[PDB]
């Protein structure tokens, strides 16, 4: 069997939420071995904290960005980017607070 | 009461130039979201090949004949009052030699 890179299927460009309101963008992908997944704002990596705002849930095949109680500092330019051992792929996505 | 998500994902779509093609997500949260489909960052509105057909959770993206100028990403985009939900697929469009 065989190595497949990593390939983020569609992610928007962009995205509005409300301010005080839930957001949740979800993205597919391939790869093999399983790519290991890692959302960023701004360069810097997003921590998915059970006792927080910020939530990630993966799968084999699925990512899940889950942002409660949306906030004015929250917005800016998501990165989602992919990692396995045949190589890597990103996607951005601009997401703007109303 | 609950924000919108997704039970089922939009998948993406490959089609041969002027044949049908479908998009469908099942979409949760309370109150109903509503759903709406953007492209090119402009809220799509229907037509006489583009359509939204809706069946309770279960929302759809239906073009009766798929032509080049259909080609890219679509984004799913679903909404109630405690939240936002959005999901991309793509739609390959292929043009016969």
């Amino acid at each position: 069997s065989r190595g497949i890179p990593p390939k983020i299927e569609a992610l928007p460009s962009d995205i509005s939420i409300d301010e005080g309101k839930v957001l949740t963008v979800a993205c597919a992908f391939t790869g093999e071995p399983t790519p290991e997944v890692t959302w960023s704002c701004g360069g810097r990596k997003i921590h998915s904290q059970e006792q927080g705002r910020f939530h990630i849930e993966n799968t084999d095949d699925l990512t899940t960005l889950i942002i409660m109680d949306v906030q004015k500092q929250d917005g800016g330019l998501y990165t989602l980017s992919l990692g396995n051992e045949f190589g890597s792929d990103s996607a951005t996505v601009n997401i703007h607070i109303r | 009461g609950s924000p919108p998500c997704f039970l089922r994902f939009p998948r993406p779509v490959r089609v041969v130039s002027g044949a049908e093609a479908e998009l469908k997500c099942v979409v949760l949260g309370e109150p109903p979201p509503v759903v709406v489909w953007e492209k090119g960052g402009q809220q799509l509105a229907a037509s006489e090949r583009l359509s939204f057909p809706a069946d309770g959770a279960e929302h759809g993206l239906l073009l009766t004949a798929a032509l080049p100028t259909d080609a890219g990403v679509y984004v799913c985009r679903a909404r109630n009052a405690a939240g936002e939900a959005y999901a991309a697929a793509a739609v390959t469009v292929l043009e016969p030699p």
